[PDB]
C-alpha cells in the first residue's frame, strides 16, 4: 500500500522502454524482466505490457516473450492463458522455430480450457514438413493426454514412427510409451524392422527410447527372438551408459551356441561401465548386483574389475564390496583376502567396519578358506586399532558359531584384548566366548568378575550375555563360581528394574534351585549350527534393469 | 534497545542497514543474509516475532520490502511493530508516495530520517508532525 | 524428469524449471531439507523420500538436482546431467553461482531446447547454435622443503589423525536452535620415514558471530576435494576450521521449570542423547541454576548423581556415561525466601566419540617415491573427539 | 546530479565483474581528485555508496573531516555521515574529529549541535567518551538548550553510559534530569524516560523521585494532537513510562500508589470498549500500552483485583483474529499463572486454552499453548488436562508430539490420584505415541501392575485391544507381551480373548519388530506353555522352527533353545 | 589391455643435459598432449598421445617402477625422466595431484605383478 506506486519506481521505469519503438533495447528490457522474476521480484503488473512485444517479426525478441510466458505456465497458469490468442497466430507462422515454440508453450499450460486451442492447429504440426515441428508436436500429445479427438491423435503418433528423420521417430515412441502406461502393439513385420533400422541412426537419447520399448515386446519364435538380438548386440558399444544398460535389458529378456556367444558378449560392456563418472558406476553396480544373482556365469572371472579403489565415493565402495563377496569363490579367495585385509587398514572408519564384516562373509560362503579368514582377523587384532579390534571380535564369534571346536587356540590371544572394548556388541562378543569354552579358558571367573563390578550402566545386551555366561560358567565349573551366581542373580532380580532382565534372572534362579543336572541339558546343550533376492522379485527386477526399480532393488509399486 | 534496522527486498539485497552494536564488517554481512533467510520463509499468517540468536527480530512487509528491527528479548514487541510503521509513514510524506528507488538514490536522506526517529538504540521522536517539521526545515537550510 | 533444480552453495534456489505438474512447490524444499541439509544421512546420488526420487550431481559448489515421479531410466538422467552441464560449461566457462546469476536468460533458453516434458532432446552443442540465440557471459619449481628435514627413518611407519572439535549452542526452551557452530582442527601426528608425499581426502562439510572459515597449514596445496602435502615430522595441525550449517547436536536439555507462588520452585530437566546407540558419551555435567534466595533443595536423580552448590548457586549433575538414543531426567524441589528471577541458561559439558560437524575422513594415501614401503605397510589410526564449548539451553 | 548518474551506471551493469571495473574506474577517478565543497561532498557520497555495496574503501577520511569544518548544512551532514559509517581508528583522525565536534557543540545552532550529538551517539568509542562525557550532561541541564537538542543529548548520554559507565559518574545533573518528566514537550520526556530507565538499573535509589513524576504524567496521558497515533494518546511514551515503573517496587506514598491504580484501571477499561478505529495499527498501538500495563501489574504482584481483570483480558485475546495477539496473550498467562493471586483465575480458562490448541495452525503459538497447560495444572484438574492432551496426540503433527509425550508422563506420575488411573493413562500413551516414551517411564508401568493386583484384570485387558491395531508401536508390543504373558489367564474367559487368540495376536507381531522385542516375546511364549496347556502344541513348532533355532543372533537363539527344552522336559 | 591412468594437460620437455629441474628449459614445452599409462601382462606402457587425434608421440616400457625407465627429478615432485622406445625425455605435470596419480598407478600395477609372481611361487 506504501511501496506500490505505479507512478515511479522500477516497475514504472521498466514499463517505459518496453513501450518504446527501438527493438534492440526492448530486448534489453525483457531480459531485465526475466532476471527480476528469477530472483523473486513481483513483475505481475507488467504482464499485458510484455505481450505487446509479441506482435513483431524478430526471432530473438519473440523468444524472450515466450520465456517470460513459460515461467507462468506452471506456477500461475490462469495468467498465461490471457495471451493465448498470440500463440495460435504464431503456430502457422514461417520460421518454424516459432511454430514449435508456440506448441510447447501451449502444451505446458495446465488449464482445462486450452484443449479447445490444442485442436486443429496441433494436427497441422503433427503433419508439418519441418521435422523439428513434428518432433515438438509428438511430445505435446503426451502433454495433452496427461490433461476422443486426441484418441484420433494417438494414431498420428504411429504414423510418425514411419519417418525419414529418426529423431521424430524417437520422441513419438517415448510419447506412446508414457501414454501406454494408462490406456501400442509392436507386431513384427514393419514395426520391429523399422524400429531397429531407426535404432542404428537416431540420436543417443532416442536409442534409449527404442530399447526401452522393445523390452515390453513378447517374442514368439526362438529364432525370431534370436533375430532381434543380432541387431541389439552392436548397441552395447556406445559411449553412453544408458544405451548399454538398455541394450543389456533387452538381451537379458530375449535370452531364450548363440546362447553361449551372447553371454560372452555381456561381460566386456558391463566391465567398461565402471570407467565412468561416479554416479553412473552406482547405477551400473546396482544392476551388476542383480545380474550376478540371476546369471552368475557372466562375470564369474571378473573380480579384479570390482576391487575398491581408494578415491571412489562411499556409495561406490560399499556396492563394489557386495559384488566382491558374490564373486568370491575358492579359485580367487586368496586375492580377495589380500584386498579385504588391505581395506581394513584404511582411514575410513565407516568402510573399515564393513571390510572386516566382509571377511566373515567370505568365511561363511567359502568353507575351504575358513582358516585363512581366522588368520586374517588375527593379524588385524595385532594392529591394536580401536575400531578394527572390536570389530573383529564380532566376526570371530560368528565363526565359532559356524565352525565350532576348531579354532579355539586363538581365545588365549583374544582374551588379552579386553581393555580395548567399548562397544556393547563387541563386549557381548567376548562375554560369549568367555561364557562358552570356559573349560579351556584358565581364568574365566576372573574375567567375568571384572564385568559385574560395573553391571549397571552397561547395555541390556551385555547384561543378558553376562547373565547367560555366568550361568554357563556355573554349570561347567560348580563350587568355584558359587559367589558369582549369587552375585549376578542378586544383580538381575533385585537391583535391576528391567522386567525382561529380572525374569530371565528368575528362570535361571528356578532351574539352579530345582536340579543343576536338569539345568545342564537345558542350558549347555549343543546349539544347531547356522542375502539373495528371492526369484519372484529377482526376475521382476531384471525386467527393469536400467530403471530406478533396479537402483532401489524395489518393485515399482513402492514409488 | 534496538540493535539494528534493516531494509531489504525479496531479492535479498539491502536498501538500508543501520547498526547500533559493535560488529565486524563480515559479521554484519553474515547477519544480513540470515535475516531474510528467516523473513522470506514466513507467510502472512505467522507472527511478526522471531527469536534470533539471542535477541528478537520484528518485521513487517510492505509489498516489496521488509523493515526489520532487531531488539532485545525483554522489549515490547507490539510497540516496536508500530514504530516500524511509523517510520514508513514518515518516509511516505517525505518522499511523496515513496518507492523502493527513493531509498537507493537518496540513501543519505534516509539516514537523516533514521537519526531523527531512532537514535542510539532507542526511539527518539514519535511525532510525525514534528519530524516532518524538522526534515523540511533541514531541506531548505 | 519432472524438473531440473539448480541450487547454490548454501541451499537456495538459483534457477529452476519444472516440466511436470506432478512435481509441486513442496519438492523444491523436499530436496533442501533431506539431501543438502542431511545432518547424519550418508550421501547417495539417488535418494527417495515420499514417493519422489532425487537425482543430483555437484559441480564444485552447485547442487544440480533432477526430480521425478516415474520409474525412469536412472542412467539416462545422470548421463543427461553431465551433458546438461557440459552445454553450460561450453558457454559459461565453469559452473558457479557468479556465472549462473549472469546467465539466467541463457539457462532458460537451454532448459527448454534440451529437455522437453522430461524427454531429453539433442544436446549437441553444434546443433544448439542454430537454436540458441543468447550468448554466454564469460568471466614454478619447488626446490627444497623447509618444514621437513632430510633422511628421517623409523622402525615402523605409523600415522595418527585426531579430528578435534568443539560444539557451541544456544537453544530456546521450546527446542528451537537459536545459534550453533563447531570449531575444530585436524591434528596429524606423522611418524613416517623418508619424505612421503601424501594425499588427504574428506567429505564436503568444509567451506574451503561465527562465520564459516577454514585455514590450512602452509604445507597444504589446494588445486576434486583432495589435498596433497608433505607432512612435517611429529605433531602438526593440518587444518583449522569453523562451520555453522547442519550441526550435529549430541544432546538436548528440556527444562520444564514451574514457579509456585514466590516461595517454592520445582525444576525438571530431561536429557536426550541424540546419537546412535553404538557410541558412548562421557564426562557429562549438566549444571542447573538456582535463584539467589535459595534455602535448600531436594534432588532426586534417575542415573548419575547431583549435588547442590550454594557457592555457585547451581545444581551440578554429573553422569559418568550415556549411551546414545536414551533419556535421563533429574527432579529438584527448591524452597525460597521471599522482583522476578532472571534465568541463567542450563549449561552442559560432555565429550562424544564422533565429530559433531559431520567431518569424516575418506582416504589418506601415503606415497614415498624412493623407499620400499607404501600405504598398506603404514599403520593408520583415526580418532574422533567431540567436545562441548558453550553448550547452553535457556531455562 | 552527479550522484544519481553514478548509481544508475552501477545498476545498469549486467554482471558482477562489470561492477568491479566500473567501481575501480571511479575509485581511480576520485583518488586523482584528492576542490569546491559541492564537488567534494559529491565524491564522498560516491565513496559512501561504494562502501555500502560492500567494497573496501581505504581513503577519503581527510576529505570528510574537511567537510566537518564547513558552514553549510549539507556538506556537514554528509561529512558526519561518512564518519559515523566508516569508523577509522587513526589517532590523528580522532583528534581532528573531536575538535570538529567541540566546534559544533560550542555553537548555538541547534541543527549543528544535532549533527554533533548524533555522531557521538553513532560512533560511541571510548576516545569520544574521554573527551565529551563531561560536556553532555551540561548541555542536557542548561535551560538555553533547544528541546530537539535535549532529545539528542539525553540519548547520546545513554550510549556513553552503555559503552563506558565509569566515564559517566552521577552527580549534580541527575536531580535535574528527573525534572524533564514535567516538561511540556513530550519528545523531551520520551528521551528522558529512556535515560532514567537505564540509569536506574544500577543506581535505583538516586532516581527515586522519578517514580512520583512518572505516574502523574502517565495519568494525564492515559486520561495532544501531535502525539496521538491512530486515536491513542502517546503510545510509545506510555510504554516507556510503564517500563520506568518496573525498575522499582510499588511506591512509598499511598497517594502515588492510589493514583497508579486508576490509571491501570483506565487502561483495562479502554480494552473492554469497542475500538475507535478499524485499522490494525489502532489495535496494535492500543494493545502496546496494555501488555506493558499487564507486565507492570505482574511485576508488582500486589493488587489481586487488577490481576483478575488482567487474566480476564488475556482470555479475550486467545480467540482473536490475528496471530500477534494470541501469541503474546499466551506468554503473559504463563508468567501470570505462577503468581499466588491470579493462579485460581487462570484455571477458569482451561476450556479456552484447549480450544485454542486444537485449532491453531502456527507451531510457535501451538507450543506456547502446551506450556500454559503444564503451568496451570493442579490436583483439581490433572485428569482433565491429561485426557485432553491424549485426545490431541491421536491427531497431532510430529513436530509438537515429542514435548507433549514428555509432559503427559510428567503430569501423570506427579498428580496420580490413584494407581488405576496412572496405569490406564500411560498404556493409553504407549498406544498413541509409544516411540517417544522413555523406558524408565515404561519400566514403572509394569512395576505397578506386578505389585498391585486390582489393576491386573484391567491392565491385561486394555493392552489386548491395543494390540489389535495393525500399526502398533514396538514399545506397545514389548509392554504387550509381558503383561499378557503374566496375566493372560485373567482375560482367558472371554471367547474373544481365548489363549490361542492371545498367542496369535502376539505372533502376528513377532516379526516386523526389533531384536530385543523378539527376545521379550520369546519369554512369554514359554509362559503360555506354563499357564495354557492347550496352546502347547502351537508354540513348540514355532520354537523348533529354523527361524528361531538357526537365528543369526546369539541371544535370540540361546533363549529359543532353552525354552524348547523347558517345554519338552 | 587395461588402462591404468589417463591424464590430460601433460607437458614434454626436451632435456638439455644429477637431474635437477631448473637445468631444463621449463618455459618451452617441446610437446604437449595427453598422457595414458596402459599395461598388459607384466609390463606397463607410458603412451603419449596428442590432444586431438591420439597418435602415439612416444612410448616407454617400464617393467619395474623404481628402475631405470622412470627416474624422479631431484628438485621437484612433478618432473620425470622417461626412457622412451633409446632416448631420454623429460615430462611435466600441473600439480602434485597429477604426479601423485602417475606414481601411485604405476606402483599399484607393480604391486599386483609382484603378487601374481608370488602366487606362482606357491
Amino acid at each position: 500500500k506504501y511501496f506500490t506506486t505505479n507512478k515511479k519506481g522500477e516497475i514504472f521505469e521498466l514499463k517505459a522502454e518496453l513501450n518504446n519503438e527501438k527493438k534492440e533495447k526492448r530486448k534489453e528490457a525483457v531480459k531485465k524482466v526475466i532476471a527480476a522474476m528469477t530472483v523473486g521480484k513481483d513483475v505481475s503488473s507488467l504482464f499485458p505490457d510484455v505481450v505487446n512485444c509479441m506482435q513483431t517479426d524478430n526471432l530473438e525478441l519473440k523468444k524472450l516473450v515466450y520465456l517470460y510466458l513459460m515461467n507462468y505456465a506452471k506456477s500461475q497458469p490462469d495468467m498465461a492463458i490471457m495471451a493465448v490468442n498470440s500463440f495460435v497466430k504464431d503456430c502457422e507462422d514461417p520460421n518454424p522455430l516459432i511454430r514449435a515454440l508456440a506448441v510447447r508453450t501451449m502444451g505446458c499450460i495446465r488449464v482445462d480450457k486450452i484443449t479447445e486451442y490444442l485442436c486443429e492447429p496441433l494436427r497441422k504440426c503433427l503433419k508439418d514438413e519441418d521435422p523439428y515441428v513434428r518432433k515438438t508436436a509428438a511430445v505435446c500429445v503426451a502433454k495433452l493426454h496427461d490433461i476422443v479427438e486426441d484418441q484420433g491423435f494417438l494414431d498420428s503418433l504411429r504414423d510418425l514412427i514411419a519417418d525419414s528423420n529418426p529423431m521424430v521417430v524417437a520422441n513419438a515412441v517415448a510419447a506412446l510409451s508414457e501414454i501406454s502406461e494408462s490406456h501400442l502393439l509392436d507386431l513384427n513385420p514393419q514395426n520391429i524392422n523399422k524400429l531397429l533400422t531407426a535404432l542404428n541412426e537416431c540420436t543417443e537419447w532416442g536409442q534409449i527410447f527404442i530399447l526401452d520399448c522393445l523390452s515390453n515386446y513378447n517374442p514368439k519364435d526362438d529364432r525370431e527372438a534370436q533375430s532381434i538380438c543380432e541387431r541389439v548386440t552392436p548397441r552395447l558399444s556406445h559411449a553412453n551408459s544408458a544405451v548399454v544398460l538398455s541394450a543389456v535389458k533387452v538381451l537379458m529378456k530375449f535370452l531364450e551356441d548363440y546362447y553361449n556367444m551372447l553371454l560372452k558378449k555381456l561381460a566386456p560392456p558391463l566391465v567398461t561401465l565402471l570407467s565412468g563418472e561416479p554416479e553412473v558406476q552406482y547405477v551400473a553396480l546396482r544392476n551388476i548386483n542383480l545380474i550376478v544373482q540371476k546369471r552368475p556365469e557372466i562375470l564369474k572371472q571378473e573380480i579384479k574389475v570390482f576391487f575398491v579403489k581408494y578415491n571412489d565415493p562411499i556409495y561406490v565402495k560399499l556396492e563394489k564390496l557386495d559384488i566382491m563377496i558374490r564373486l568370491a569363490s575358492q579359485a580367487n579367495i586368496a586375492q580377495v583376502l589380500a584386498e579385504l585385509k588391505e581395506y581394513a587398514t584404511e582411514v575410513d572408519v565407516d568402510f573399515v567396519r564393513k571390510a572386516v564384516r566382509a571377511i566373515g562373509r567370505c568365511a561363511i560362503k567359502v568353507e575351504q578358506s575358513a582358516e585363512r579368514c581366522v588368520s586374517t582377523l588375527l593379524d588385524l587384532i595385532q594392529t591394536k586399532v580401536n575400531y578394527v579390534v572390536q570389530e573383529a571380535i564380532v566376526v570371530i564369534r560368528d565363526i565359532f558359531r559356524k565352525y565350532p571346536n576348531k579354532y579355539e587356540s586363538i581365545i588365549a590371544t583374544l582374551c588379552e584384548n579386553l581393555d580395548s572394548l567399548d562397544e556393547p556388541d563387541a563386549r557381548a562378543a567376548m562375554i560369549w566366548i568367555v561364557g562358552e569354552y570356559a573349560e579351556r579358558i584358565d581364568n574365566a571367573d576372573e574375567l567375568l568378575e571384572s564385568f559385574l563390578e560395573g553391571f549397571h550402566d552397561e547395555s541390556t545386551q551385555v547384561q543378558l550375555t553376562l547373565l547367560t555366561a555366568i550361568v554357563k560358567l556355573f554349570l561347567k565349573k560348580p563350587s568355584e563360581t558359587q559367589e558369582l551366581v549369587q552375585q549376578v542373580l542378586s544383580l538381575a532380580t533385585q537391583d535391576s528394574d528391567n522386567p525382561d532382565l529380572r525374569d530371565r534372572g528368575y528362570i535361571y534362579w528356578r532351574l539352579l534351585s530345582t536340579d543343576p543336572v536338569t539345568a545342564k541339558e537345558v542350558v549347555l546343550s549343543e546349539k544347531p549350527l547356522i542375502d539373495l533376492i528371492e526369484p519372484t522379485l529377482l526376475d521382476e527386477l531384471i525386467c527393469h534393469i536400467g530403471s530406478l526399480a533396479s537402483v532401489y532393488h524395489k518393485p515399482p509399486n513402492a514409488f | 534497545m534496538i540493535r539494528f534496522i534493516l531494509i531489504q527486498n525479496r531479492a535479498g539485497k539491502t536498501r538500508l542497514a543501520k547498526w547500533y552494536m559493535q560488529f565486524d564488517d563480515d559479521e554484519k554481512q553474515k547477519l544480513i543474509e540470515e535475516v531474510h533467510a528467516v523473513v522470506t520463509v514466513r507467510d502472512a499468517k505467522h507472527t511478526n516475532f522471531v527469536e534470533f540468536r539471542n535477541f528478537k527480530i520484528i518485521y513487517r512487509r510492505y509489498a516489496g520490502l521488509y523493515f526489520c528491527i532487531c531488539v532485545d528479548v525483554n522489549d515490547n514487541n507490539l510497540a516496536y511493530l508500530e514504530a516500524i510503521h511509523n517510520f514508513v509513514e514518515v518516509l511516505n510524506e517525505y518522499f511523496h508516495n515513496v518507492c523502493e528507488l527513493d531509498l537507493v538514490f537518496n540513501f543519505y536522506k534516509v539516514y537523516t530520517v533514521v537519526d531523527e526517529m531512532f537514535l542510539a538504540g532507542e526511539i527518539r521522536e514519535t511525532s510525525q508532525t514534528k519530524v516532518l517539521k524538522q526534515l523540511l526545515m533541514l531541506q531548505s537550510l | 524428469i519432472g524438473g531440473l533444480f539448480i541450487y547454490n552453495h548454501k541451499g537456495e534456489v538459483l534457477i529452476s524449471r519444472v516440466y511436470r505438474d506432478d512435481i509441486g512447490r513442496n519438492a523444491v524444499d523436499a530436496f533442501r531439507v533431506n539431501v543438502i541439509h542431511a545432518r547424519q544421512q550418508v550421501r547417495s546420488p539417488v535418494t527417495n523420500i515420499a514417493r519422489t526420487s532425487f537425482f543430483h550431481v555437484k559441480r564444485s559448489n552447485i547442487w544440480l538436482a533432477a526430480v521425478t515421479k516415474q520409474n525412469v531410466n536412472a542412467a539416462m538422467v545422470f548421463e543427461f546431467l553431465y551433458k546438461m552441464c557440459d552445454v553450460m560449461a561450453a558457454y559459461f566457462g565453469k559452473i558457479s553461482e557468479e556465472n549462473i546469476k549472469n546467465n539466467f536468460v541463457l539457462i532458460y533458453e537451454l532448459l527448454d531446447e534440451i529437455l522437453d516434458f522430461g524427454y531429453p532432446q539433442n544436446s549437441e552443442t553444434g546443433a544448439l547454435k542454430t537454436f540458441i540465440t543468447q550468448q554466454g557471459i564469460k568471466s614454478q619449481v619447488t626446490g627444497q622443503i623447509g618444514w621437513r628435514r632430510e633422511g628421517i627413518k623409523y622402525r615402523r611407519n605409523e600415522l595418527f589423525l585426531d579430528v578435534l572439535e568443539s560444539v557451541n549452542l544456544l537453544m530456546s526452551p521450546q527446542g528451537q536452535v537459536l545459534s550453533a557452530h563447531v570449531s575444530g582442527r585436524v591434528v596429524m601426528k606423522s611418524y613416517l620415514s623418508g619424505m612421503p608425499e601424501c594425499k588427504f581426502g574428506m567429505n564436503d562439510k568444509i567451506v574451503i558471530i561465527a562465520i564459516d572459515d577454514c585455514t590450512f597449514h602452509q604445507c597444504v596445496r589446494l588445486s576434486e576435494r583432495s589435498i596433497s602435502f608433505i607432512p612435517p615430522d611429529g605433531e602438526f595441525e593440518l587444518m583449522r576450521y569453523r562451520t555453522t550449517k547442519d550441526i550435529i547436536l549430541p544432546f538436548r536439555v528440556i527444562p520444564l521449570v514451574r514457579e509456585v507462588g514466590r516461595t517454592k520452585l520445582e525444576v525438571k530437566v530431561v536429557i536426550k542423547s541424540n546419537f546412535k546407540p553404538s557410541l558412548l558419551a562421557q564426562k557429562i555435567e549438566v549444571r542447573i541454576p538456582t535463584p539467589l534466595n535459595t534455602s535448600g533443595v531436594q534432588v532426586i536423580c534417575m542415573k548419575g548423581k547431583a549435588k547442590y552448590k550454594a557457592s555457585e548457586n547451581a545444581i551440578v549433575w554429573k553422569i559418568k556415561r550415556m549411551a546414545g538414543m536414551k533419556e535421563s531426567q533429574i527432579s529438584a524441589e527448591i524452597e525460597l525466601l521471599p522482583k522476578k528471577w532472571a534465568r541463567p541458561p542450563i549449561s552442559m559439558n560432555f565429550e562424544v566419540p564422533f565429530a559433531p560437524s559431520g567431518l569424516k575422513v575418506r582416504y589418506l594415501k601415503v606415497f614415498e617415491p624412493k623407499l620400499n614401503y607404501s600405504d598398506h605397510d603404514v599403520i593408520k589410526w583415526v580418532r574422533y573427539i567431540g567436545r562441548s564449548g558453550i553448550y547452553e539451553t535457556r531455562c | 546530479r552527479g550522484l544519481a548518474v553514478f548509481i544508475s551506471d552501477i545498476r545498469n551493469c549486467k554482471s558482477k565483474e562489470a561492477e568491479i571495473k566500473r567501481i575501480n574506474k571511479e575509485l581511480a577517478n576520485i583518488r586523482s581528485k584528492f576542490l569546491d565543497g559541492y564537488s567534494k561532498k559529491k565524491y564522498v557520497c560516491k565513496l559512501l555508496f561504494i562502501f555500502l555495496l560492500g567494497h573496501d574503501i581505504d581513503f577519503g577520511h581527510m576529505e570528510a573531516v574537511n567537510l566537518l569544518s564547513s558552514n553549510r548544512y549539507t556538506e556537514k551532514q554528509i561529512g558526519y555521515l561518512f564518519i559515523s559509517v566508516l569508523v577509522n581508528s587513526n589517532s590523528e583522525l580522532i583528534r581532528l574529529i573531536n575538535n570538529a565536534i567541540k566546534n559544533d557543540l560550542a555553537s548555538r545552532n541547534p541543527t549543528f549541535m544535532g549533527l554533533a550529538l548524533h555522531c557521538i551517539a553513532n560512533v560511541g568509542s571510548r576516545e569520544m567518551a574521554e573527551a565529551f562525557a563531561g560536556e553532555i550532561p551540561k548541555i542536557l541541564v542548561a535551560g538555553d538548550t533547544m528541546d530537539s537538542v535535549k532529545q539528542s543529548a539525553a540519548l547520546c548520554l545513554l550510549r556513553l553510559y552503555r559503552t563506558s559507565p565509569d566515564l559517566v559518574p552521577m552527580g549534580d545533573w541527575t536531580s535535574r534530569v528527573v525534572h524533564l518528566l514535567n516538561d511540556q514537550h513530550l519528545g523531551v520526556v520520551t528521551a528522558a524516560t529512556s535515560l532514567i530507565t537505564t540509569l536506574a538499573q544500577k543506581n535505583p535509589e538516586e532516581f527515586k523521585t522519578s517514580v512520583s513524576l512518572a505516574v502523574s504524567r502517565l495519568s494525564r496521558i492515559v486520561t495532544l494532537q501531535d502525539y496521538t497515533y491512530y486515536f491513542v494518546p502517546a503510545p510509545w511514551l506510555s510504554v516507556k513510562l510503564l517500563r520506568l515503573l518496573q525498575c522499582y517496587p510499588p511506591p512509598e506514598d499511598p497517594a502515588v500508589r492510589g493514583r497508579l491504580t486508576e490509571c491501570l484501571e483506565t487502561i483495562l477499561n479502554k480494552a473492554q470498549e469497542p475500538p475507535k478505529s478499524k485499522k490494525v495499527q489502532h489495535s496494535n498501538a492500543k494493545n502496546a500500552v496494555l501488555f506493558e500495563a499487564i507486565s507492570l501489574i505482574i511485576h508488582h504482584d500486589s493488587e489481586p483485583n487488577l490481576l483478575v481483570r488482567a487474566c480476564n483480558q488475556l482470555g479475550q485475546f486467545l480467540q482473536h483474529r490475528e496471530t500477534n495477539l494470541r501469541y503474546l496473550a499466551l506468554e503473559s498467562m504463563c508468567t501470570l499463572a505462577s503468581s499466588e493471586f491470579s493462579h485460581e483465575a487462570v484455571k477458569t480458562h482451561i476450556e479456552t486454552v484447549i480450544n485454542a490448541l486444537k485449532t491453531e495452525r502456527d507451531v510457535s503459538v501451538r507450543q506456547r499453548a502446551v506450556d500454559l497447560l503444564y503451568a496451570m495444572c493442579d490436583r483439581s484438574n490433572a485428569q482433565q488436562i491429561v485426557a485432553e492432551m491424549l485426545s490431541y496426540l491421536e491427531t497431532a503433527d510430529y513436530s509438537i508430539r515429542e514435548e507433549i509425550v514428555l509432559k503427559v508422563a510428567i503430569l501423570a506420575e506427579k498428580y496420580a490420584v490413584d494407581y488405576t488411573w496412572y496405569v490406564d493413562t500411560i498404556l493409553n500413551l504407549i498406544r498413541i505415541a509409544g516411540d517417544y516414551v522413555s523406558e524408565e517411564v515404561w519400566y514403572r508401568v509394569i512395576q505397578i501392575v506386578i505389585n498391585r493386583d486390582d489393576v491386573q484384570g484391567y491392565a491385561a485387558k486394555t493392552v489386548f485391544e491395543a494390540l489389535q491395531a495393525p500399526a502398533c508401536h514396538e514399545n506397545l508390543v514389548k509392554v504387550g507381551g509381558y503383561i499378557l504373558g503374566e496375566f493372560g489367564n485373567l482375560i482367558a474367559g472371554d471367547p474373544r480373548s481365548s489363549p490361542l487368540i492371545q498367542f496369535n495376536l502376539l505372533h502376528s507381531k513377532f516379526h516386523l519388530c526389533s531384536v530385543p522385542t523378539r527376545a521379550l516375546l520369546l519369554s512369554t511364549y514359554i509362559k503360555f506353555v506354563n499357564l495354557f496347556p492347550e496352546v502347547k502344541a502351537t508354540i513348540q513348532d514355532v520354537l523348533r522352527s529354523d527361524s528361531q533355532l538357526k537365528n543369526a543372533d546369539v541371544e535370540l537363539q540361546q533363549r529359543a533353545v532353552e525354552y524348547l527344552r523347558l517345554s519338552t522336559v | 589391455e587395461s588402462v591404468l591412468c589417463v591424464k590430460p594437460e601433460v607437458h614434454v620437455y626436451r632435456i638439455p643435459p644429477g637431474y635437477r629441474a631448473s637445468e631444463w628449459q621449463l618455459d618451452q614445452p617441446s610437446w604437449s598432449g595427453r598422457l595414458r599409462i596402459t599395461a598388459k601382462g607384466k609390463v606397463a606402457y607410458i603412451k603419449l598421445e596428442d590432444r586431438t587425434s591420439g597418435e602415439l608421440f612416444a612410448q616407454a616400457p617400464v617393467d619395474q617402477f623404481p628402475g631405470t625407465a622412470v627416474e624422479s627429478v631431484t628438485d621437484s615432485s612433478r618432473y620425470f625422466v622417461i626412457r622412451i622406445e633409446r632416448a631420454f625425455i623429460g615430462l611435466g605435470f600441473g600439480d602434485r595431484g597429477d604426479a601423485f596419480d602417475f606414481n601411485v598407478a604405476l606402483q599399484d600395477h607393480f604391486k599386483w605383478v609382484k603378487q601374481q609372481c608370488e602366487f606362482a611361487k606357491q
